[PDB]
């Protein structure tokens, strides 16, 4: 097991809508998965076939959680929309969003300059050979996460491709960094599969668990995530 | 497989204006300038580039003879059959070209100036209304990177044709009064293996 | 529709020419030396607004005929959208057919811009009461612009030439009453296909 670390920053702003006209503050790992699968199909890579597999259970993408001037990731504030890093507060929040009115199109973005965590957890080392190639393409051109990729919104640039290994969590009690798939969890989560080869945009809805919640689970390996805490 | 990459550097030849889309930053700037220029929060100027390339190929190919889908119309909903919808987008499948914003190489303090624009009466020959609009100086180098996946043979030539149509009509806003005339320098690259 | 009328306009200055700098920072930098800087590029070439001069010329002349052109020059006055001037240069909700470029000089500011002393002389004493340095453009300075008419109509070119003949009589730019801005326009028009670049 290993992971590729990164201080992924935004060249142009990203627009990710949620339900209830909510715009997400930071970019999520689902968006990274959806973009990297387009990369692997576009470069005729084999893992693209696994990219259209939503339960491959290797190459799991952790959320692009924002990084602070404290050098640490903003830990998500428990049961709250905004985030707060363990060192100081520096609290992210909505102020970073801007209401956009552009040619009829009224939407929102999140501004550029803030840095976000790259963390691609990979299990199979055979997949790491293609993983080095896809992080090496982004290294040259960039990745686009958001809406209006063809208009140019969402351009991301890595500044630190680091393939440093890691180990899973220890405590059973873990904090939910990202929203987790837990049935009858009363926190509705929506994403989609596009399947551009065969069309049929999906808009898959679910009722998983929300982020910022301490939960005890001995059967935990750590799209939810496990914070060691 | 081999996706087509077009590095488009743009040099501003007459002052550029593109209005700012974000309401909060536009409201913040409205104090100093009635018309703020479109700016990033990294203090750099971004320009929309997809729509101008699209509308260039729309009017050129429409009057050429190849029937296309007039976008920017009353309804503006496009087909999935004509050439522009195979390049710059369709109501169903994604467009084959990803057109990045023309980000600037320089910063706000080095290219962006506030200016007195005017409205003069035709009998008293004196200024009736004055307003303060922001522009980008001439000789300012912007950059963008077009991404045409599934490359057809008439792709780079069509993009260059559209850029010539943009070099003569202009990019941005206030296009009829002389704002927006630029030059485009173009380089191309296919990428195969990484 | 299938054509565009491109009017290449080359204008020579028969008089000293002044158009003021609009840019706050450039004007503020120049007021350390000259109280009236001229409007230049960062390429260091003189820019003149051209669309508003043509529009003003055609509104005064077409209102002098008796045609129902509106006036887009008063405070709060809106374009009506039905005139020939509203068709040629624009309306609120209807983009103009003429893409009038800026009058960009052929030479640079060292060649054609001169810092000039202007005065205010007291009438009774016949002595200088105010002095101010201001930049002006020399005579014989050549400027080029292109007026690109989209959806070309019959009258347009002649209308543009008529508007140019107004600007040849009155002037373009600032200090027009003092003698500044007297110019001479030469027209070289060409009807061209709008699909010229597709090849
Ligand atoms: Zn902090
Ligand atoms: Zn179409
Ligand atoms: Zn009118």
């Amino acid at each position: 097991m290993k992971e590729i670390k990164g201080i992924l920053e935004s060249i142009t702003g990203f627009s990710i809508p949620l339900d209830n006209g909510e715009y997400a503050l930071y970019p999520a790992g689902r968006h990274l998965r959806g973009a990297i699968g387009y990369i692997a199909f576009n470069l005729d890579l084999p893992i693209s076939s696994k990219f259209l597999d939503f339960d491959f259970d290797d190459i799991i993408f952790r959320d692009l959680l924002p990084i602070s001037k404290c050098g640490k990731i903003f830990y998500p504030e428990k049961n709250s929309n905004s985030l707060k890093c363990p060192s100081c507060n520096e609290i992210y929040g909505s102020s970073v969003l801007r209401n956009i009115m552009a040619r009829g199109l009224s939407y929102k973005e999140v501004i550029e300059g803030k840095k976000y965590r790259l963390s691609i957890i990979v299990k199979d080392e055979k997949y790491l050979n293609e993983m080095e190639a896809i992080i090496r393409y982004i290294l040259s051109y960039g990745i686009y996460l958001g809406n209006k990729v063809s208009k140019g919104y969402g351009k991301f640039k890595i500044k630190e491709y680091s393939i440093v290994d890691i180990l899973p969590v220890k405590d059973s009690e873990v904090l939910l960094l990202s929203d987790a798939i837990i049935d009858n969890g009363e926190k509705d989560i929506v994403f989609s599969k596009k399947e551009i080869s065969s069309s049929k945009f999906e808009i898959i809805r679910k009722r998983g668990k929300a982020k910022g919640d301490i939960i005890r689970d001995n059967n935990h390996n750590g799209f939810g995530e496990i914070i060691s805490l | 497989k081999t996706m087509k990459k077009i590095y488009v550097t743009m040099k501003t030849l007459s002052p550029l204006y593109t209005g700012e889309v974000r309401r909060e930053d536009k409201e913040a700037a409205q104090k100093r300038v009635n018309f703020p220029v479109r700016k990033t929060a990294t203090n750099k100027v971004l320009i929309p580039f997809k729509g101008a390339l699209r509308s260039a190929l729309e009017i050129m190919l429409k009057a050429k003879g190849e029937n296309v889908c007039d976008t920017g119309e009353s309804r503006a909903r496009p087909c999935g059959r004509c050439v522009t919808c195979s390049l710059f987008g369709s109501m169903g499948r994604a467009g084959r070209a990803s057109v990045d914003f023309l980000i600037s190489n320089d910063t706000k303090e080095q290219i962006v100036r506030e200016s007195t624009h005017l409205r003069i009466e035709r009998q008293t020959k004196s200024a009736s209304d004055t307003f303060k609009g922001e522009e980008v100086i001439e000789g300012a180098t912007f950059t963008a990177t077009i991404t045409i996946s599934n490359p057809q043979e008439k792709d780079l030539s069509l993009i260059q044709s559209a850029l010539k149509f943009i070099e003569e009509n202009g990019i941005g806003g206030w296009l009829n009064k002389g704002y927006g005339r630029v030059s485009f320098e173009v380089k191309s690259e296919d990428v195969a293996t990484d």
